[PDB]
C-alpha cells in the first residue's frame, strides 16, 4: 500500500525537483540526482518511522514512572 | 581517568576542531605563496562537516553523556532533556552555516575568522543547555554574548555593522551586570550557586510571609537579563536594530541558536526552581507586552530584516505564554513552538539571503516577484501564511495552544489579545503576499537565483512546513519526553 | 475504532480527485496550454460524476450519517477523524463539484494568460470546500474552512480587474480569520468539557444553558460573518465585485453557504436551548438585512454590485428559515442555498459576459442590448426571473417554504419576511429593463458579439437545474427529509 | 553592623553606575565606564558574602568575573575604536541611523 | 521626425555637495531622482524604485522657494520620510524627495542643491 | 450612506485601519535609534519591576487596580 519507503521516495524525488525548480533550472537538469534524492528520502521516512515507535515506547515508561510518583502522594 | 572525558566527547572534538580550524586559516590567509586565498569558504565547509561530526558523537552516546556524573555533577548536569536540546542546536548552526557559501564568495567576505567565531559561540551554547550553576551559566552566556558582540561589528567599515556592534556591547553588557547582581544576591541569601541546593532551600517555602527579599529581587534581577536575551518586551529594543545592521547570515543565526540555548536555561533554572507565581506572572505580563508591540511595530515597517525582527518578538511573547501557565503541556508547547519557529525562521533567511544577491532591501523590491520567479514567490508566500498561523501549515501549532492555555486558566484578557494580534500579523503578512502577486509596478528588480544549498534546504522546510501536520507524533513524543525529564 | 466504509465509491477518493488534478498540473510546462486546460476541466468532470455517483447510493431513511469512514491521525489513537454526510450535506457536495467545472470552463478563452495556477487554485479551492462539508468534526470544519482563504485571496488578488481588488482581498481575509478565530475559541471550550471534537458525540452530550450561551454566541461571532448577518456584511460586495468571474461564482455559491451550514450542522442541535433564547434576536437581524440590503441594492448603479447585494438579502432569509425549527424552515432554508448557489452563479456569469466584451460594470453604458444580443437577453431575463423568486423557478420553493416555516412560528416575522418579493423584483427588473431594454447607446457602446457556444452550453444546466427543482423538488426534498427531522427533533423527546 | 557596611559601600558603586547610565546620554564612553562600575560592585558582592559565609564559591566566581570584565572591556573599546574611524566623530548623532 | 525626444528635455542645474554647479538632463514625466541618476550624482543604486515604500531619503534634494512654488506640495507620508531620516530629526523646509518630484516643462532652469549621501546599503 | 458606508466603515475597517495605523506609527517611533533610549527603557523596566512586584505592599491603602489600569490607558490620549 502506501508505505514508509514510497513516501519517502516521492519526498525525496520531489525535493530535488523542487529545488532544481527554485534555481530555475529544468526539473531533470541532473537525473542521478533525482535518484539519489529518492534512496535517500525513503532512508529517511522509514528511519522517522522506527524513531516514532522508539519515542512512544521511552515516552511509555517515562509517564508510568510521572505517575507512580503522583500515586505516592495519597501513601 | 580518560573514560570520565567521555561526558564531554562532543565538546572537546568540536573546540579541538575549531582550534585546528583557526591554524588553518591563519596560516594560509598569510601565504604569499597562495597569494593570500580567501578562506571563509573552505574553513566553513571544514567547519559544517565539524559541527556534523560533533552531532554524530552526541546523538549515537546519549547514555554515555550521563557517565561519571557525580564527577561532574559541581560543573554541569546532562540529561534527556540537554541531549535533544544540544542536537537541535546543533542541526541549527549547521543550516545557518549552509546558507552562508554565496555570501562569502559574492559579497567577498574573506574572513574565516567568521566562522571560528560562529564555531566558539556554538561551543558556548552547548555549556549553556548543560548549565546546572549560576556560574557556569553565566559564563557560557558570556562567551556566546562575546562572540555575538564581535560577528556583529564584522563589517567594520558599515556604519550600520559598526553601529550595531556598540549598540549590542552597551545593552549586552548592561543586561549582564544586572543578572550578575541577582546571581550574588542569591548566592548572598543562600549559600549555593548549585541548581540542586538552591531548589532545595527554595522548595515549600516561595513567600511565606518570612520571605528573603534577597532572593526575591535575585530572581527579579536574573528575570530581567534572560528577558532581555529573549528579546522580550520592554528589554527588547536592542533586537530590531542588532537584526538590521548586522550582516545577514550574523541575523539568521542570531534569529535561532541563543534562543534554544537560553529557553534551555530558564526552563533549568526557574521552573526547576522556586520563587513560583510572581515569575511566571513576570513571564505573563512580557509575553502580552511582546504580543502587543511586536504586532504594531511589524505593521509599521516597511523593510523585510526588521519585519522579521519584529515578528521573531511577538512569536517569543507567544512562546513565552507557555511558561508562564506552568503545566507539563505549557513546557510541552514551548518547545514544540522554538522547534517550528526555528525551522520557519531558516526557510525566511534562506529565502531573504538569496534575495540578498540582488540587495533585497524593503518589502516593495518583491513587486512582480510571481512573474520573475514564480515557484520562489509561492515558497515565501508558504512561509508568510506559515507566520501568519493559517492551518493546516505548521505556524497553527503556536496560535492553536497560544488559545488553549488562556480558554483553560480562564485568561479571557489573553485571548482577546491573541484574537488582535493574530489578525493584525495576519495583515502584515498577507501585505508581502499582495507584493509579489497583485501588485504591477513600473520597475521591476530582477533577482539572481539561488545556490544549491539555499534552495535543498528551502525544499526541505517547505515540505516540513505544508505537511507537518500530516506526521506531528515524533515532535509530540519528543517534547513531552523534554518536558518530563526536567523533573524525572 | 476504524469505521471504513463498504461503498465503492466513497469519500476519501473523491477528496483526493482534484489534488491528483493539482499534482499533476504541478509538472507540466505553461507552453503546454492545450494540456493544462484539458487535464483540468477532465478532472473537474470526473470529481462531478463520482459526486453524482455518491447521489444514488444515498439511503433516504436513515437518520443516521452515511458513508462514513474514518481517518486516523496518530498511532495513539486519541484523535481520530470521521468523514460522512447525511440529507443536509449531500446535495451541497454535488453542487460544489458541479460549479468548480464551470469555473474552469469561464476562464477557457483567456487560459493561454491565466496559466496553470488559475485552475489549481480552483482544484485546491474545490478539494477544500468538499473536505468542509464532508467533516463530522468541529476542528477539522474549522482547519478546513481557514484553509481555503488562503486559495481565495489568491483568486481575488491576481485575477481581479482593477486596483481595488486589493482593499477587497484585504477585507475578505480578515474578516473571514477573524469569525474564523471567535469560533475556534468555541471549538478549544467544548474540547475543555468533553474531551472530544466528534460531532457525533457531542449531539450526545448535555450542555448547561448557561455554557450553552456563551458557545452559542461564539459560534453566531463565525457564522454571522459568513452569512452575512447586518452589520458584518460590509466585506462582501467588495469581495464580490472585486473577484474574477469565476471568483465571484464559487464566493457567492459556495463560500457563503458555509455560515448557514454551520448553523444547520453545529448550532442548532447542539445547542438547542440557546437557539431557543436566540430566536427572537436572529429573527430581528434577518428581517433588518433583507429590507434594508434591499432598499440599499435598489440604489446601487454597478452591475456586479446589485447581484452582490442581492445575496444578503437571499442568505438572511435562508437564516430566518432555518431558525424557524420545523420542516418547512430547515427544507425551505437547504432547498432555498442549493437554489441561490445556482441563480447567483449564473448572474454573475451574465455579468462576466457582459464584461468580458465591454469591460465596465457601470448600468448608464449599457442599455439596449436585446437588439444586439437577444439570445444572452432571453437568458438573462430567465435568471433574472428565478432571482425574483418567481413561481416555477427553484428559489421559490425555498422561499415559499421558509415563508411556510415561519409563519407557523411567528407571523410577523413571516410578514417582514415577505416584503423580500416586493423589494427583490422591484431591483431585478430594474436592473434587467436598464440593461437589456430601450435603445442602444453608439456614443458608448456599437460593437457587440452574443454567446458564443461555449457560453451557451455552460448556461444550459443552470436552466435545467434551475426548472428540474421548480417543478419537481421531490427529488430533493424526499433525500433530506429523515435528516431535517431529526435535527428539528434533537434536544427534545415528545 | 560590618555585613551592612560592606554591602552599602558596593550598592552605591552600583547605584553610581545606574546614575552613570542616566546622565550620559551623549557620552557613550562613560556609559561603558559606567557599566564596568556595576561589574565592580557585582565582584565585591560575591567577595563579602564568601567571607560571611565561610565559603569560597564567591571567590572562584569572583576571579572568573574579573577576567569577564577584561574581555568584556577590549572587545567593547574595540567596537568603540571602529566606530570612532567610520565616522571620525563619538557624538551620538551619527549612530542613530538604525531606527523604526 | 515630428516627435523627438528633445520635447521632453527638462533643462537642469544640479549643485554636487562640494559646492560645484553642473548642468544635467532629464525627461518630463520621470522623476527628478532619474535626471540625477543619469550621471551619477546620486547612486542609482541606492535607489532602484520611483515609490515612496521603497526611500530612506536617499534621494533627498534641497531646493530653494523660487522653485518650491512650482511644486506640489510635500505630502504627509514625504515630510514624515525627511523628518525621520534627519540625523537632528528636523523636518528642512527646502528638502524634497526626488523620487516624488515629477519634472514638467515649467521646471526648465531649475537649480538643485543634492546633499551629501547618506548609508544605504545594510548589511 | 448613513450606516453601510457611514456609520459601520467608521465603527469597522475605515475606522480600525486609521486607529492602528496611528499607533503602529507611534509605536515606531519609540524605537527612535537612539542607544540611551534602549538603556533607559531597561532601567525603565527594571524600576517597574521592583516596584510593583516588591513595593505593593503598603500600597494597597491608597492605591487601587482600577485606578492603575485606568491611568495606563488614560496616558494615550496625552498632546
Ligand atoms: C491546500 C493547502 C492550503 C492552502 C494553501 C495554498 C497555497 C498555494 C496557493 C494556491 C493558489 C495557486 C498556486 C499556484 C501554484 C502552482 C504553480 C506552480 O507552483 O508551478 C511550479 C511548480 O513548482 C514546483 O516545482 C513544485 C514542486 C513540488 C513537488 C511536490 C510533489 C512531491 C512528489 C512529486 C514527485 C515528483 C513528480 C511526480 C510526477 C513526475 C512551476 O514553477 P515555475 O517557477 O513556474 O517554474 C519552475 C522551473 N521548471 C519548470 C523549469 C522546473
Ligand atoms: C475575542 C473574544 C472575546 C473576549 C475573550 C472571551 O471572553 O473569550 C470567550 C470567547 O467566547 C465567546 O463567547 C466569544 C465572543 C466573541 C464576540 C466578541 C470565552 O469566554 P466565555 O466567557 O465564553 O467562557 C466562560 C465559560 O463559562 C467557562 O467555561
Ligand atoms: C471595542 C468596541 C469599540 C466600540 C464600542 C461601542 C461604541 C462606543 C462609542 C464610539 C466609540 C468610538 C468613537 C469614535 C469617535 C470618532 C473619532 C474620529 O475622529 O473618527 C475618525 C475615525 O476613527 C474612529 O472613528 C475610531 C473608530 C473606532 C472603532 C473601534 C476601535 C477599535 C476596536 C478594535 C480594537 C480593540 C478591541 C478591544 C476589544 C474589547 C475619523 O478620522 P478623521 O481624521 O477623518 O476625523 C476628522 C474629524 O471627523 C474632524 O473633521
Ligand atoms: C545510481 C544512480 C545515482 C548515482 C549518483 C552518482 C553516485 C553517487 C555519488 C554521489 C552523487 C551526488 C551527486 C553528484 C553530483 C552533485 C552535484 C555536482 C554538480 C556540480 O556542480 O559539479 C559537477 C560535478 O559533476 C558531478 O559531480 C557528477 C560526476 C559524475 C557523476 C555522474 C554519473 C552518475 C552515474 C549514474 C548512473 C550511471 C550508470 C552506470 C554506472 C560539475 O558538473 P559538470 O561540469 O561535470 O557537468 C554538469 C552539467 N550541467
Ligand atoms: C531540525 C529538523 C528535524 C530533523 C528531522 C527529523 C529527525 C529524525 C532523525 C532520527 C531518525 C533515527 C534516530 C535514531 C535513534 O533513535 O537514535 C537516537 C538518536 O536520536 C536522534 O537522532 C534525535 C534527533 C532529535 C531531533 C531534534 C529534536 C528537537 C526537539 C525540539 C525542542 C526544541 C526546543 C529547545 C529549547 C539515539 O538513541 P537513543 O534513543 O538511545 O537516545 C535517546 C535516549 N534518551
Ligand atoms: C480597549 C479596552 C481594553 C484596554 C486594555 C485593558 C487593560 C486591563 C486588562 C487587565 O486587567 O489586565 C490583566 C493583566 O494583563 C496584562 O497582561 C496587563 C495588561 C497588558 C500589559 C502589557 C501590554 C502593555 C502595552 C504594550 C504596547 C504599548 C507599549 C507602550 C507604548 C488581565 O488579567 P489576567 O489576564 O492576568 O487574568 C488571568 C485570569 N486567569
Ligand atoms: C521533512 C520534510 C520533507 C523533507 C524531504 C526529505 C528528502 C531528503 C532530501 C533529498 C535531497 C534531494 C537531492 C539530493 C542530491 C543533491 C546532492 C547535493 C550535491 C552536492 O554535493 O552539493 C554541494 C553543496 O552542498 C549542498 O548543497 C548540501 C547542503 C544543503 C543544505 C542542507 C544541509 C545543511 C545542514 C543541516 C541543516 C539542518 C537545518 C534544520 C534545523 C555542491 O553543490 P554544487 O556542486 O551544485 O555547487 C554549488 C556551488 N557552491
Ligand atoms: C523532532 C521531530 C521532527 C520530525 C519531523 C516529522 C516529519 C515532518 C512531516 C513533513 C513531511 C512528512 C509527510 C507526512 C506524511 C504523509 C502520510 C502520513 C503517513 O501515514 O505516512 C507514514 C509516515 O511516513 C513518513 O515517515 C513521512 C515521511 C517523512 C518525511 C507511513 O506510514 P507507516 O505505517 O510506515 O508509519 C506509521 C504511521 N502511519
Ligand atoms: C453586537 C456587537 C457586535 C456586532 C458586530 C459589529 C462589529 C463591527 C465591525 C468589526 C469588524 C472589522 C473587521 C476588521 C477588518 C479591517 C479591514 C481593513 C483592511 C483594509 O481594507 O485596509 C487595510 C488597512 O489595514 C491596516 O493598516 C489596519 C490593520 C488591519 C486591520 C486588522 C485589525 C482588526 C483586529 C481586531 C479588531 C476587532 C476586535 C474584535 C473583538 C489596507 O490599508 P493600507 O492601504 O494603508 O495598507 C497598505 C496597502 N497594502
Ligand atoms: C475601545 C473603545 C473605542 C476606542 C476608540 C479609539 C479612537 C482613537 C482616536 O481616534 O483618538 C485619537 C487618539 O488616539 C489614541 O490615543 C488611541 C489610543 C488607543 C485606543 C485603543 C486602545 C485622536 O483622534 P481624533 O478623534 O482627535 O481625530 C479627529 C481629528 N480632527
Ligand atoms: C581545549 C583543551 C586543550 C587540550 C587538549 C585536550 C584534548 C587532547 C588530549 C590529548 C591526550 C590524550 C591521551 O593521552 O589520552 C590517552 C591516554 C592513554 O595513554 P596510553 O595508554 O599510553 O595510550 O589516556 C590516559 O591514560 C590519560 C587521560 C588524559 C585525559 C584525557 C582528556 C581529553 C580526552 C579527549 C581525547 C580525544 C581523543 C584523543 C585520544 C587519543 C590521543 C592519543
Ligand atoms: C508622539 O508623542 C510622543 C509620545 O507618545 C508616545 C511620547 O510619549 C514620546 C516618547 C516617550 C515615552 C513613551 C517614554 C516611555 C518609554 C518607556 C516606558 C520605555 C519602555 C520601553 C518600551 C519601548 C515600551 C514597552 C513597555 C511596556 C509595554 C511596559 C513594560 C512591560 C510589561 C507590562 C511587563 C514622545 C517622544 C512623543 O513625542
Ligand atoms: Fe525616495
Amino acid at each position: 500500500p502506501i508505505s514508509a519507503t514510497m513516501v519517502g521516495a516521492l519526498l525525496g524525488l520531489g525535493t530535488q525537483m523542487y529545488s532544481n525548480a527554485l534555481r530555475k533550472l529544468p526539473y531533470m537538469r541532473h537525473p542521478w540526482e533525482h535518484v539519489v534524492g529518492m534512496g535517500l528520502g525513503a532512508v529517511f521516512a522509514n528511519q522517522l518511522v522506527k524513531w516514532d515507535v522508539k519515542l512512544k515506547e521511552d515516552l511509555d515508561v517515562m509517564l508510568a514512572k510521572a505517575r507512580a510518583a503522583n500515586e505516592r502522594r495519597y501513601f | 581517568m580518560f573514560n570520565l572525558f567521555l561526558a564531554v566527547f562532543p565538546e572537546i572534538f568540536i573546540i579541538n576542531a575549531t582550534f585546528i580550524l583557526l591554524i588553518h586559516g591563519v596560516v594560509f590567509s598569510t601565504s604569499k605563496k597562495y597569494d593570500y586565498p580567501p578562506l571563509a569558504s573552505n574553513v566553513g565547509w571544514l567547519g559544517l562537516l565539524s559541527v556534523l561530526i560533533t552531532l554524530l558523537l552526541l546523538a549515537a552516546g546519549a547514555p554515555l553523556l550521563t557517565i561519571a556524573h557525580l564527577f561532574w555533577n559541581n560543573l554541569f548536569r546532562r540529561d534527556n532533556f540537554t541531549y535533544f536540546c544540544q542536537i537541535f542546536l546543533l542541526l541549527s548552526t549547521a543550516g545557518t552555516i549552509s546558507m552562508c557559501f554565496d555570501f562569502f564568495d559574492q559579497e567577498r567576505f574573506d574572513a574565516f575568522e567568521f566562522i571560528v567565531l560562529i564555531l566558539l559561540s556554538t561551543c558556548g551554547m552547548l555549556f549553556m543547555i548543560s548549565a546546572y550553576d549560576l556560574i557556569a551559566m553565566y559564563l557560557a552566556i558570556e562567551l556566546q554574548s562575546l562572540c555575538f558582540y564581535v560577528i556583529a561589528a564584522s563589517k567594520r567599515k558599515s556604519e550600520f555593522s559598526t553601529e550595531a556592534g556598540l549598540k549590542y556591547l552597551i545593552l549586552g553588557a548592561f543586561s549582564s551586570g544586572i543578572l550578575l547582581f541577582g546571581c550574588s544576591m542569591i548566592y548572598g541569601s543562600t549559600g549555593a550557586t548549585h541548581f540542586d541546593q538552591l531548589a532545595k532551600i527554595l522548595t515549600g517555602y516561595e513567600i511565606t510571609g518570612a520571605r528573603s527579599s534577597g532572593i526575591f529581587m535575585g530572581i527579579l534581577f536574573i528575570a530581567v537579563g534572560f528577558l532581555f536575551k529573549i528579546t522580550a518586551v520592554p528589554f527588547h529594543m536592542w533586537a530590531p536594530d542588532i537584526y538590521e545592521g548586522s550582516p545577514t547570515p550574523v541575523t539568521a543565526f542570531l534569529s535561532i541558536a541563543p534562543k534554544i540555548s537560553i529557553f534551555a536555561n530558564i526552563l533549568r533554572v526557574f521552573i526547576y526552581g522556586s520563587y513560583g507565581a510572581t515569575l511566571q506572572q513576570i513571564f505573563f505580563f512580557c509575553s502580552i507586552a511582546s504580543m502587543i508591540l511586536g504586532a504594531l511595530a511589524a505593521m509599521a515597517q516597511t523593510k523585510v530584516k526588521r519585519l522579521l525582527a519584529y515578528s521573531s518578538i511577538g512569536h517569543v511573547g507567544y512562546i513565552c505564554i507557555g511558561f508562564s501557565c506552568g503545566t507539563i503541556e505549557g513546557i510541552q508547547s514551548l518547545l514544540i513552538g522554538i522547534f517550528i519557529y526555528a525551522l520557519m525562521t531558516m526557510d525566511a533567511f534562506a529565502i531573504v539571503l538569496a534575495l540578498r544577491q540582488t540587495r533585497v532591501k524593503y518589502i516593495a523590491d518583491l513587486g512582480a516577484l510571481a512573474k520573475t520567479n514564480p515557484i520562489l514567490a509561492i515558497t515565501f508566500s508558504i512561509t508568510m501564511f506559515s507566520y501568519a498561523g493559517i492551518p493546516p501549515l505548521a505556524g497553527f501549532c503556536s496560535k492553536f495552544y497560544l488559545f488553549f492555555a488562556a480558554l483553560g486558566c480562564g485568561a479571557y484578557f489573553l485571548a482577546l489579545v491573541g484574537v488582535v494580534t493574530s489578525v493584525i500579523g495576519c495583515f502584515y503578512y498577507i501585505r508581502l503576499v499582495k507584493r509579489m502577486f497583485f501588485d504591477t509596478p513600473r520597475t521591476w528588480i530582477l533577482y539572481e537565483p539561488m545556490d544549491r544549498n539555499k534552495s535543498l534546504l528551502l525544499a526541505m522546510t517547505s515540505f516540513f512546513i505544508t505537511l507537518f501536520l500530516l506526521y506531528p507524533s515524533p515532535l509530540f513524543s519528543v517534547t513531552h519526553q523534554m518536558a518530563l525529564s526536567l523533573y524525572l | 475504532l476504524e469505521h471504513f466504509c463498504e461503498c465503492y465509491f466513497n469519500l476519501s477518493g473523491l477528496i483526493l480527485c482534484p489534488v491528483l488534478g493539482s499534482i499533476i498540473l504541478l509538472f507540466i510546462p505553461n507552453s503546454r496550454i492545450r494540456l493544462i486546460r484539458l487535464i483540468g476541466l477532465c478532472a473537474s468532470l470526473i470529481t462531478f460524476l463520482y459526486s453524482l455517483v455518491l447521489w444514488i447510493q444515498f439511503d433516504s431513511s436513515t437518520a443516521k450519517f452515511q458513508f462514513v469512514e474514518s481517518l486516523r491521525w496518530l498511532p495513539y489513537e486519541n484523535i481520530n477523524f470521521y468523514l460522512g454526510i447525511d440529507g443536509i450535506s449531500l446535495f451541497f457536495v454535488i453542487l460544489t463539484t458541479f460549479l468548480i467545472p464551470i469555473c474552469i470552463l469561464v476562464g477557457w478563452s483567456g487560459m493561454r494568460s491565466y496559466g496553470k495556477e488559475y485552475i489549481i487554485a480552483f482544484l485546491i479551492c474545490e478539494f477544500l470546500m468538499i473536505a468542509v462539508f464532508c467533516m463530522l468534526d468541529l476542528l477539522l470544519f474549522y482547519v478546513f474552512f481557514e484553509s481555503v482563504l488562503i486559495p481565495m485571496f489568491i483568486i481575488i488578488g491576481v485575477w481581479g480587474s482593477r486596483q481595488r481588488k486589493i482593499k477587497a482581498a484585504y477585507q475578505f481575509f480578515l474578516y473571514t480569520l477573524l469569525g474564523s478565530l471567535f469560533m475556534l475559541l468555541a471549538i478549544l471550550l467544548i474540547l475543555f468539557q468533553t474531551g472530544t471534537t466528534d460531532l457525533q458525540i457531542l449531539l450526545t452530550t448535555e450542555f448547561s444553558e448557561r455554557r450553552q450561551i456563551f458557545l452559542w454566541i461564539a459560534f453566531f461571532a463565525s457564522f454571522a460573518v459568513k452569512v452575512p448577518m447586518v452589520p458584518v456584511h460590509i466585506w462582501l460586495p467588495e469581495a464580490h465585485v472585486e473577484a474574477p468571474t469565476a471568483g465571484s461564482v464559487i464566493l457567492a455559491g459556495i463560500l457563503l453557504k458555509f455560515g448557514t451550514y454551520g448553523f444547520l450542522r453545529f448550532s442548532i442541535p447542539m445547542f438547542p436551548e440557546a437557539t431557543l433564547c436566540f430566536t427572537p434576536f436572529i429573527y430581528t437581524l434577518s428581517a433588518i438585512a433583507i429590507i434594508y440590503t434591499s432598499l440599499t441594492t435598489l440604489r446601487q448603479i454597478d452591475l456586479k454590485k446589485i447581484i452582490a447585494y442581492s445575496s444578503v438579502a437571499h442568505m438572511n432569509l435562508v437564516t430566518i428559515g432555518m431558525f424557524s425549527l420545523n420542516i418547512q424552515g430547515i427544507g425551505g432554508s437547504i432547498l432555498l442555498m442549493l437554489s441561490h448557489g445556482l441563480v447567483s452563479s449564473a448572474l454573475f456569469l451574465c455579468v462576466g459576459v457582459l464584461y468580458d466584451r465591454h469591460k465596465t460594470r457601470l448600468v448608464r453604458y449599457y442599455g439596449g442590448l436585446v437588439s444586439t444580443m437577444p439570445n444572452f437577453s432571453t437568458i438573462f431575463f430567465f435568471f433574472t426571473l428565478a432571482n425574483m423568486s418567481l413561481p416555477g423557478t427553484s428559489s421559490f420553493i425555498g422561499e415559499f417554504l421558509i415563508l411556510v416555516g415561519a409563519f407557523q412560528r411567528n407571523s410577523l416575522v413571516a410578514t417582514l419576511a415577505a416584503l423580500g418579493m416586493i423589494l427583490g423584483a422591484a431591483y431585478s427588473l430594474w436592473l434587467y429593463n436598464r440593461v437589456v431594454s430601450g435603445n442602444l447607446k453608439p456614443d458608448f457602446l456599437h460593437k457587440f458579439s452574443d454567446l458564443n457556444g461555449r457560453e451557451v452550453f455552460i448556461f444550459i444546466p443552470f436552466l435545467v437545474g434551475l426548472v428540474w427543482m421548480g417543478v419537481y423538488p421531490k427529488v430533493f426534498l424526499d433525500c433530506m427529509h429523515t435528516s431535517v427531522s431529526n435535527l428539528v427533533q434533537h434536544g427534545k423527546f415528545h | 553592623m560590618d555585613l551592612i557596611k560592606y554591602f552599602t559601600f558596593s550598592m552605591i558603586i552600583f547605584i553610581l553606575g545606574i546614575w552613570g547610565i542616566l546622565l550620559n546620554r551623549r557620552n557613550i564612553l562613560i556609559m561603558l565606564m559606567s557599566i564596568e562600575l556595576m561589574l565592580l560592585a557585582v565582584n565585591l558582592n560575591f567577595l563579602v558574602f564568601s567571607v560571611s559565609l565561610d565559603d569560597m564559591m564567591g571567590q572562584v566566581f569572583a576571579l572568573l568575573v574579573l577576567t569577564v570584565a577584561a574581555a568584556e572591556s577590549a572587545i567593547g573599546l574595540a567596537i568603540f575604536v571602529i566606530t570612532f574611524r567610520v565616522r571620525g566623530t563619538i557624538a551620538v548623532e551619527f549612530i542613530n541611523s538604525i531606527q523604526g | 521626425g515630428s516627435k523627438k525626444v528633445s520635447d521632453r528635455i527638462v533643462k537642469l542645474s544640479a549643485i554636487d555637495p562640494d559646492g560645484y554647479k553642473q548642468d544635467i538632463i532629464g525627461l518630463s514625466g520621470q522623476t527628478l531622482l532619474r535626471a540625477l541618476t543619469h550621471t551619477g550624482l546620486i547612486d542609482p543604486a541606492s535607489h532602484r524604485l520611483d515609490d515612496i515604500e521603497a526611500c530612506s531619503a536617499e534621494c533627498e534634494v534641497q531646493i530653494a522657494e523660487e522653485w518650491l512654488e512650482k511644486l506640489p506640495p510635500r505630502t504627509y507620508d514625504e515630510e514624515y520620510v525627511l523628518k525621520r531620516s534627519s540625523r537632528s530629526r528636523i523636518l528642512n523646509k527646502h528638502s524634497r524627495l526626488g523620487c516624488q518630484v515629477v519634472l514638467t516643462q515649467e521646471l526648465q532652469g531649475m537649480v538643485v542643491a543634492v546633499p551629501e549621501a547618506k548609508p544605504w546599503d545594510i548589511p | 450612506e448613513a450606516l453601510d458606508k457611514g456609520a459601520i466603515e467608521i465603527l469597522g475597517p475605515y475606522g480600525i485601519s486609521y486607529t492602528f495605523r496611528r499607533l503602529a506609527e507611534r509605536i515606531s517611533q519609540l524605537q527612535s535609534g537612539f542607544v540611551y533610549h534602549y538603556a533607559f527603557a531597561m532601567l525603565l523596566g527594571l524600576t517597574l519591576f521592583v516596584t510593583f512586584f516588591c513595593m505593593w505592599d503598603s500600597l494597597s491603602s491608597w492605591v487601587d487596580n482600577r485606578l492603575s489600569f485606568i491611568l495606563i490607558v488614560s496616558s494615550f490620549y496625552t498632546k
